[PDB]
């Protein structure tokens, strides 16, 4: 089971 | 206009780094619906108001069963505010965390939901950008519903392309890695990523360190356990072509050619869209309070509270327009 992912921006 | 104390706050359902998601009772009704509280001071510092303010508006117009409805958008002196439809089911990243990985059949079902949404969004010229196991949920019935909009582009139809390096590190398509533009088929290799994840228990690619992760995502191959369907691992290779001009659903007929692959031969697409397909797995939820497809992480933590400051696409409301 992978790490929680977290989105980002420029 | 609409306030916060018009609602109870319950449970914490998920945290971020800009605020944080809550489960509520809407006062006035009864009812139970989703919250994502975020904290104007930060997305000013991050300059990121144009991407909030998008997440609204696409929501505010959107309509598709697949797709997580905005109740309301409403914000305070320091605070922005989505309430939303309660997803039950909790993230398919839940799911396939505590389940390792789904058959075939299963990740059918959910892919099939997600191209539908997808063709949708892509139909009205918005690329999505964020497809992950995060932002896929189940509602109550165990139907997929996508969420989180902040990342959304509008306008975009054809081949018309977009510059900002956003998205999570490892969904990014392997054009987006590279200077200059990328075109709208990076949804497609995001949907890559998730049926590569719930039919190989993994990412396709993977390393914490993120320019060991990024050369692999435009320089290594991916593998398939031997196991695997042919049009299994057709798909996968055909939504995960490096290649966007040469990737699966990247020619001009978009989600056509991911429907129209032999992985989805058994798929009638109207009978998806039309919710007439029987989920594989129910949510097996007792109430409406019920968060147990959710992380205790967040559950077991208790809720505390941490001039024309206005944002000018937000105050919605479904019963208005
Ligand atoms: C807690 C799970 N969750 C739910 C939800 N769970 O049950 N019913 C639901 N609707 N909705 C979520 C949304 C959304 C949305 C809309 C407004 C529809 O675009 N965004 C999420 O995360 C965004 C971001 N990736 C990290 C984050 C998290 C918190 C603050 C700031 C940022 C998580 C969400």
């Amino acid at each position: 089971g992978r790490p929680r992912t977290t989105s980002f921006a420029e | 206009k609409v306030t916060m104390n018009d609602f109870d706050y319950l449970k914490l359902l998920g945290k971020g780094t800009f605020g944080k998601v809550i489960l509520v009772r809407e006062k006035a009704t009864g009812r139970y619906y989703a919250m994502k509280i975020l904290r104007k001071e930060v997305i000013i510092a991050k300059d990121e108001v144009a991407h909030t303010v998008t997440e609204s508006r696409v929501l505010q117009n959107t309509r598709h069963p697949f797709l997580t409805a905005l109740k309301y958008a409403f914000q305070t002196h320091d605070r922005l505010c989505f309430v939303m439809e309660y997803a039950n089911g909790g993230e398919l990243f839940f799911h396939l965390s505590r389940e390792r990985v789904f058959t075939e059949e299963r990740a059918r079902f959910y892919g099939a939901e997600i191209v539908s949404a997808l063709e949708y969004l892509h139909s009205r010229d918005v690329v999505y950008r964020d497809i992950k196991l995060e932002n896929l949920m189940l509602d109550k019935d165990g139907h997929i519903k996508i969420t989180d909009f902040g990342l959304c582009k509008e306008g975009i139809s054809d081949g018309a392309t977009m510059k900002t390096f956003c998205g999570t590190p490892e969904y990014l398509a392997p054009e987006v890695l590279e200077d200059n533009d990328y075109g709208r088929a990076v949804d497609w290799w995001g949907l890559g990523v998730v049926m590569y994840e719930m039919m190989c228990g993994r990412l396709p690619f993977y390393n914490q360190d993120h320019e060991r992760l990024f050369e692999l995502i435009l320089m290594e191959e991916i593998r398939f356990p031997r196991t695997l369907s042919p049009e299994a691992k057709s798909l996968l290779a055909g939504l995960l072509k490096k290649d966007p001009k040469q990737r699966l659903g990247g020619g001009p007929s978009d989600a056509k050619e991911v429907m129209e692959h032999r992985f989805f031969l058994s798929i009638n697409w109207q009978d998806v869209v039309q919710k007439k397909l029987l989920p594989p797995f129910k949510p097996q939820v007792t109430s409406e309070v019920d968060t147990r497809y959710f992380d205790d992480e967040f559950t077991a933590q208790s809720i505390t509270i941490t001039q024309r400051t206005h944002f000018p696409q937000f105050d919605y409301s479904a019963s208005i327009r």
